[PDB]
């Protein structure tokens, strides 16, 4: 039989710092700010 | 969709060790049985 | 405190292969010894 202790997802989820969450939200906020600062029609 | 590969490159080699040792022992038993006959 | 698990899922399966092959060979030796007796 085929067995494994820690799967790929388990090792990926064992990180406190979520890079995807940090950068996606930061870029979203800056893009929204650049709209009001400029002509938002 | 995709097939769920597991990062265990040792299972295939363990199977070969058991399979290889099984083939030779069974051949020795057949040779011994003929002599006893 | 915690127990120090090692990421080696192959040690348990190697032990089974040795243990399984040991059990059958020892049974064959016992059967052969009875016939020789």
């Amino acid at each position: 039989a085929s067995l494994e202790l820690y799967s790929r997802d388990e090792q990926r989820a064992s990180n406190v710092f979520d890079l995807e969450g940090i950068f996606r939200e930061y870029n979203f906020q800056a893009q929204n700010i650049a709209g009001l600062r400029k002509d938002l029609d | 969709k995709s097939l769920g590969t597991l990062n265990n490159p040792a299972t295939v080699q363990i199977q070969f060790a058991y399979d290889s040792l099984r083939r030779q022992i069974n051949r020795m038993l057949g040779d011994l049985a003929r002599a006893w006959c």
